[PDB]
């Protein structure tokens, strides 16, 4: 019972850190996404705001 | 060119120092002793304005003509005197009143374009086209055919 329990828990050992990896490496992705996101909210902003400002005029 | 004399004719001595001596907030050591273009919007937060994006983005396109991505001296200068617009700290008006009565030499209220065509070539340049014609178009607005103290304080306003 020892055993085989010990096995199970070297299999979730293995299964378990894998997702963790993985979740960290989604993380990096995700955060180039966000900052390429912000980066091209803040130019949308600029470029209408401009606009807005021409239009008054 | 004359941008960069008549920035320094119209800005005092002590703004100029203290925007020279804490623009050297930047420089630390082993550096070219010029920041990058951005980093001029923060020294303008210790000067106590608070830009805007289409203003900041502006004036990031007044600096650097011949595209260097960098700001010397001289253009710092005409930056900064093409910034804050409260020149001479503050210009007069009641002298300036005075000046008014100065441009009429006929006592009617107003100013003639004659009198401003001898008033121009008693400086020395005589009189070219673009002169009068653009001078006419920054001090009237509706073809009125005269200066009033009004478009006369508007035209040299910052001006010593």
């Amino acid at each position: 019972e020892a055993e085989k329990a010990a096995d199970e828990s070297e299999r979730g050992m293995k299964v378990i850190e894998s997702r963790a990896q993985k979740d960290e490496e989604k993380m990096e992705i995700q955060e180039i996404q966000l900052k390429e996101a912000k980066h091209i909210a803040e130019d949308a902003d600029r470029k209408y705001e401009e606009v807005a400002r021409k239009l008054v005029i | 060119d004359d941008i960069y004399k008549a920035a320094v004719e119209q800005l005092t001595e002590e703004q100029k120092n203290e925007f020279k001596a804490a623009f050297d907030i930047f420089v630390l050591g082993a550096e070219d002793g010029c920041i990058s273009t951005k980093e001029l919007g923060k020294v303008m937060r210790m000067l106590g304005q608070n830009p805007t994006p289409e203003e900041l983005q502006e004036m990031i396109d007044e600096v650097d003509e011949d595209g260097s991505g960098t700001v010397d001296f001289d253009e710092f200068l005409v930056m900064m005197v093409r910034c804050m617009k409260d020149d001479s700290k503050g210009k007069s008006e009641e002298e300036l009143s005075d000046l008014f009565r100065m441009f009429d030499k006929n006592a009617d209220g107003y100013i003639d374009l004659d009198e401003l065509k001898i008033m121009l070539q008693a400086t020395g340049e005589t009189i070219t086209e673009d002169d009068i014609e653009e001078l006419m178009k920054d001090g009237d607005k509706n073809n009125d055919g005269r200066i009033d103290y009004d478009e006369f304080l508007e035209f040299m306003k910052g001006v010593e």
